DNA sequence: CAGCTAATGGCCATAATACCATAATAATAGTTTTTA
DNA sequence: TAAAAACTATTATTATGGTATTATGGCCTTGGGC
């Protein structure tokens, strides 16, 4: 929680940017840490959340996929119910979600797959409380739903390459149990 | 980068002998010369490496496996019992024992010796630049017998100079200090003078220190629209020692002590997180981040700005404080400030005007207002440089500078005094110099370390005058200070 | 110091004048006066303040009647400062507008000195009436208050929005406002204060007439109450011939912090948890802990470890004694160079006087130096605790009073020198002059000091001096902000800051088209 | 006693220390190239 | 598709400083009716 803290700091006042080697580690083994957490709540969502959100430009690009390697496993291994988090921030987030998606996805690189991974994944967690929620997922369901849905039909007229896989899962993630509260019948 | 410097003694035969002269073998004089530079680089503490080798002799020390040689040591920054290890070699007991125990003199062959010591330039594994060697000889005749050896002198010689490798012969007293001019060129290899002896070497390097250094390179934006990058330079730092180093007691070895923070209440630890950087007064403790502090510096960035132009004479000393060290504006990288900076200094000096800047030290700082006098460019025939072209990095005066200084009345003197006072000072004046100026009282300790270096009784205990000499004070001027004393007062001091 | 401080302040209507550019005069008043607040937190001494409020809407004071005392409020009482006294700035302050008269707050300020300093021992005192001089001005009791505050040993100040004679800075670079912006009501008040000041400390006080904005340009209040440099006892030896008891004095020298940024705890702030780790180790091969910190004191140098102790240090060390100052000789100034004036700490050196004779003969040798451009070569061993040193020292001459200043003679090692190819060789760089001359004319337009006043005092824009340096100022803004308000990001940089930071744009404007000829005539590479 | 000591109250310079922060060089990796 | 070098760039190196900081540094200030 120190390392958490002083990197939370180093992200701030030095050229607005941390030392990404140092986040790569913090998050890196923070993998295992989270694996052991049992439901982080307060800071940590923002911790992660931030780190990825700041991974999103040319910053101090080092082995530039390293820049991308930071989130690579970073979101990935973070499957927790603590990693069920931006379900707090989602309708906001999913914006950011696809922003990173488009980001590295379209960023011409040798690790796309990570994107795809967490994409599907936090995508899933979404889908999961969605599966558990009519209240916060009926509309806000259809919020995130349509968020991606622009991509759903986006595939029809465009060339997404491997991103096709993407849709299907979201093309699933739309219809999960969902025809109950939101009819996927035509789906 | 950290270079080569080389001791060598010639040998034909009689050299290690005294020429039967009743003072010393000039061989030995050389011995203390070796002592003097190798020791010298204790003081100067030079990452230059030093060489000790002889040749022309009975037995050998070498890896080249030929007659009439000895290595002494391979290239080194010095060592204490490298010093001691060589310290056996003074004294007639040590003359001889050194000689015979190693064997002393048979024959030699010259350029063979060249690539000998040269092939100590083989010894380089590291970054050196200066190839500088010294032969110790009175030899008038290398040989008459085989002039193929002479052609070998004039032959490999040019190679080794062409090798950039340079040995000369200082004037070491063969009689007349030498009587030979004649064939001698081959034997040997910013306005100054030269000398024939070691004494200059001795004292000159008694306090001496680092030479090749230029490191951290800043910039100056002139306006927002135009460029210079600025070389930071230390004419000196007010040079100090490499400071006391941690070595534990009987173990003698570096402590490799470390430091962090345990919790000072509970037996736990502490972390920079766990703490912060505070100011406290009165009731209120106030705590703000080591970051918050270090970026509260922030205004622009390390770099510099022409802030204007001022009369040079505007400020002489109403004032003074922490020096300019000397920034030379870089012109290779950014040139045209070759021209720009050139005529800048030309005419701003002509204007008696200067370029003010706000200097922003390294990894930021709060920056500060500091004038830059244009520094003129002074070179003579051989180009003594007192004023490397540049800027005086002129701190501006500020509140703290003036934070306090008293003012009250002053009662004033009369010309009756000055009539004498002037010439009195003419007796008290000296033309001074650039040189022989220091705070040796710190030097005296790397004397005190010269001790363990040689492991001997009392230091060099050398002489600079940082203290006035009474015979001259009471000599040239005299007691006319009496006249002054009773001029207006019966002091009783 | 140890003192009482009377801030006599106008918040009223004309202090509330809506004004372009620089802030309104009462806004100015809490800006400068609260920099007084700053510097009180930055004084950290015995200084007190009891407050005379005018321009306010109300009256608080020993008598409320008299036809005076009108709009005279007593907020504060002379006390060793405290942070609540900081907070009253953050609390009470407003654009309170209603009128007192001037002799009213002048005699109230008198009492502020009177009865509180009674019972509070203060060697120096001051009363400072900061007002734009809008009222019906009482000339009645003027000289009474004036020489009675002489009895109260009151040095005196006044702030207002103007001078007696590319923005207009609220601080830095002299009077800034359209020069005639004075409302002439405030010029009759100007005459009033003229009388008061010419009466107490003399007519010189008409320069001691100040504004609030120049109060942000200068240090002005800084030099009032405070101790002079303290005698440094020893003898300057002039030859084995002459030795003299003298007073060395520290003249120009570098500031530093008031504390390290106390590194102590977070989440508590309690230093109890706080200390660093000794952690002395063995050297190699698991190199484990070592205890009983003591070690030999040694080095490597060269290739050689330098085993040694602190003992052999202490003993084997030659030194000075406890002190000394001895002329080492003299020289002309011709061969001599400013760069080759080195040091940081500088000593104005005045007499051990009373028996001042050798200070007079000192003057003799001084003008023996100045005629002939003669410089002093002197050992100096600082007195109070055990140190040798040696350095240059030189007389500075400013007609009214002069001293010799001890400074470091740059020492023979002190010259680094390179292989640098001469700029005397431009043979690879020359343009047409035709640009060079023009940008010279720029160098004039950018000449910071040009001849002013026809005193031949070229007023250097950036005239050094009362214009400070950030580190402290910067912090100070951090200090009022965070000290007086919760944690935040970067605090106000208020451009009076950058006013100071940046020269005036008449010069700069005069650079603009020359700033053009730079880019045009002078290209770039890379 | 004589005058109160005299180490009390205070503490500035230092040197030391630290952080802390770069070129003098020397590496990494690096993203392109087709090839397969 | 990778897959090859690839001369490029990077960020890596300290030695050397400078800050900045520590520390008291051996001194000037405090005391009481006999």
């Amino acid at each position: 929680r120190a390392f958490l803290g002083e990197l939370k700091t180093q992200m701030t006042s030095a050229v607005r940017e941390p030392k990404l080697p140092v986040l790569a580690g913090c998050l890196k083994g923070l993998s295992s840490l989270l694996c052991n957490f049992t439901k982080s709540m307060e800071e940590d969502p923002q911790t992660s959340r931030e780190i990825f959100n700041f991974v999103l430009k040319a910053i101090r690009p080092q082995i530039d996929l390293k820049r991308y390697a930071v989130p690579s496993a970073g979101l990935r291994l973070f499957a927790l119910h603590a990693s069920q988090f931006s379900t707090c921030l989602l309708d906001n987030y999913v914006s950011l979600f696809e922003v990173l998606l488009k980001w590295c996805a379209h960023t011409n690189v040798e690790l796309k797959k990570a994107a795809l991974s967490a994409l599907e994944s936090f995508l899933k967690q979404v889908s999961n409380m969605v599966a558990k929620n009519a209240e916060m997922h009926k509309n806000k369901l259809q919020y995130f739903m349509e968020q991606f849905y622009g991509i759903i039909r986006n595939v029809d007229s465009n060339n997404k390459e491997l991103s096709i896989a993407i849709r299907g899962y979201g093309l699933f993630a739309g219809p999960c149990k969902v025809i109950n509260a939101k009819d996927v019948d035509f789906m | 980068g950290r270079d080569s410097l080389i001791f060598l003694v010639d040998a034909s035969k009689a050299m290690f002998e005294s020429q039967s002269e009743d003072e010393l073998t000039p061989f030995d004089m050389s011995i203390q010369c070796i002592q003097s530079v190798y020791i010298s680089k204790i003081i100067s503490s030079d990452r230059d490496l030093l060489a000790v080798v002889f040749y022309g002799t009975e037995k050998d020390k070498n890896s080249v496996n030929f007659k009439n040689i000895y290595v002494l040591q391979e290239l080194d920054n010095p060592g204490a019992k490298r010093i001691l290890e060589l310290d056996q070699f003074k004294g007639q007991q040590g003359q001889k024992r050194f000689q015979d125990m190693m064997g002393h003199g048979s024959d030699y062959s010259l350029s063979e010796v060249l690539w000998v010591c040269a092939n100590l330039f083989s010894d380089v594994q590291f970054k050196m630049s200066h190839k500088r060697i010294m032969l110790f000889t009175n030899e008038d005749n290398p040989h008459g017998n085989d002039s193929a050896k002479a052609s070998r002198a004039r032959t490999k010689a040019g190679d080794l100079r062409d090798t950039g490798i340079f040995l000369d012969l200082m004037h070491l007293k063969k009689p007349g200090g030498f009587d030979i001019s004649l064939f001698y060129r081959d034997i040997i290899s910013v306005h100054f003078e030269e000398s024939s002896k070691l004494e200059d070497l001795l004292r000159k390097v008694r306090a001496k220190e680092t030479r090749k250094r230029a490191l951290s390179r800043l910039k100056l934006k002139l306006n927002k629209d135009i460029v210079i990058s600025v070389g930071i330079y230390n004419l000196v730092q007010k040079a100090l020692k490499p400071p006391p180093i941690k070595l534990y007691r009987e173990t003698n070895e570096p402590v490799k002590t470390k430091t962090r923070t345990f919790n000072t209440s509970t037996g736990g630890l502490l972390l920079p997180s766990d703490t912060k950087r505070s100011q406290i007064y009165g009731s209120r403790q106030i705590i703000l981040e080591k970051e918050e502090t270090e970026e509260l510096k922030r205004f622009d960035d390390p770099g510099l700005m022409l802030m204007g132009f001022k009369p040079l004479v505007l400020l002489k000393k109403h004032h003074y404080l922490r020096p300019s060290l000397f920034v030379y504006p870089e012109e290779s990288l950014v040139i045209g400030s070759s021209t720009l900076f050139s005529a800048l200094l030309i005419k701003c000096l002509e204007k008696e005007v200067a370029a003010l800047c706000r200097y922003t030290p390294r990894r930021n700082i709060p920056p500060y207002f500091v004038a830059l006098v244009p520094q003129e460019e002074e070179l003579d025939d051989q180009k003594i440089q007192v004023t490397p072209p540049g800027f005086q990095l002129v701190f501006l005066p500020f509140a703290d500078d003036k934070r306090k200084m008293p003012f009250t009345e002053k009662i004033m003197a009369t010309p009756e005094q000055v009539g004498k006072m002037k010439a009195i000072v003419e007796k008290l004046r000296f033309t001074y110099r650039s040189d022989s100026f220091e705070n040796p009282v710190l030097q005296q300790h790397f004397r005190n370390l010269e001790a363990l270096a040689l492991d001997l009784m009392e230091p060099e205990q050398a002489v600079d005058l940082t203290l006035p000499k009474v015979e001259a004070m009471n000599k040239r001027l005299g007691s006319l200070v009496d006249e002054f004393k009773e001029l207006v007062y019966p002091p009783d001091y | 110091n140890k003192a009482a401080v009377v801030l006599c302040m106008d918040v009223g209507f004309t202090m509330s004048n809506s004004i372009p550019g620089i802030e309104s005069p009462f806004e100015q008043a809490k800006k400068v006066i609260t920099m007084f607040v700053q510097r009180q937190v930055f004084a950290e001494n015995k200084d007190e303040i009891a407050l005379v409020l005018f321009g306010t809407d109300g009256t608080d004071n020993p008598l409320s009647g008299g036809d005076q005392y009108q709009n005279i409020t007593v907020h504060r009482h002379l006390m060793l400062p405290d942070f609540d006294l900081l907070e009253d700035i953050e609390s009470k302050i407003q654009p309170g507008s209603q009128q007192a008269d001037f002799l009213d707050a002048l005699i109230v300020s008198m009492d502020v000195i009177q009865h509180e300093t009674i019972g509070k021992k203060f060697e120096k005192r001051h009363i400072e009436i900061f007002t734009d001089l809008s009222s019906r001005f009482s000339k009645s009791q003027l000289d009474i208050i004036i020489h009675s505050l002489k009895k109260c040993d009151i040095s005196l100040q006044f702030f207002l929005p103007f001078s007696l004679g590319g923005p207009f800075r609220l601080g830095g670079h002299g009077p800034s406002f359209p020069l005639k912006g004075i409302t002439e009501q405030q010029k009759e008040g100007l005459e009033i204060v003229k009388m008061v000041m010419i009466s107490l400390e003399g007519e010189d006080g008409l320069d001691e007439i100040y504004s609030f904005s120049e109060s942000l340009r200068k240090l002005c209040v800084f030099k009032k109450i405070e101790r002079h440099s303290i005698h440094w006892p020893c003898r300057l030896t002039i030859g084995s011939n002459l030795s003299i008891r003298i007073a060395a004095y520290k003249s120009i020298l570098q500031e530093r912090v008031k504390k390290t940024w106390t590194v102590v705890d977070a989440k508590t702030l309690k230093k109890e948890d706080i200390q660093k780790e000794t952690v002395y180790c063995l050297n190699d091969d698991d190199e484990t802990e070592v205890l009983k910190e003591d070690i030999i004191q040694g080095f490597r140098y060269g290739s050689d470890i330098v085993p040694f102790s602190k003992v052999d240090e202490e003993q084997m060390k030659y030194k000075s004694e406890g002190k000394c100052f001895s002329v080492l000789g003299f020289c002309k100034s011709s061969q001599v160079q400013r760069r080759f004036f080195m040091g940081n700490q500088v000593l104005k050196v005045f007499a051990a006087r009373d028996d001042e004779a050798a200070a007079v003969a000192l003057s003799s040798l001084i003008h023996a130096l100045d005629d002939l451009d003669m410089v002093a070569i002197v050992r100096y061993a600082y007195d109070k605790r055990a140190n040798p040193q040696v350095g240059v020292a030189f007389p500075h001459i400013k007609h009214n009073y002069e001293c010799l200043v001890y400074v470091q003679l740059p020492f023979m090692e002190d010259l680094r020198q390179y292989m640098f190819s001469s700029l005397k060789n431009s043979k690879k760089y020359a343009p047409t002059e035709a640009q060079l001359n023009a940008v010279d004319a720029l160098i004039d337009s950018m000449s910071l000091a040009k001849k002013d006043e026809k005193t031949d005092t070229l007023e250097d824009l950036f005239p050094t001096t009362k214009i400070p340096n950030p580190r402290f100022q910067r912090l100070f803004q951090c200090l009022l902000h965070r000290a007086l308000h919760p944690r935040e990001p970067l605090p106000p940089i208020q451009q009076h800051i950058w006013n100071m930071l940046n020269p005036p744009a008449e010069v700069t404007t005069k650079s603009q088209i020359p700033l053009s000829k730079i880019k045009t005539l002078f290209p770039l590479i890379e």
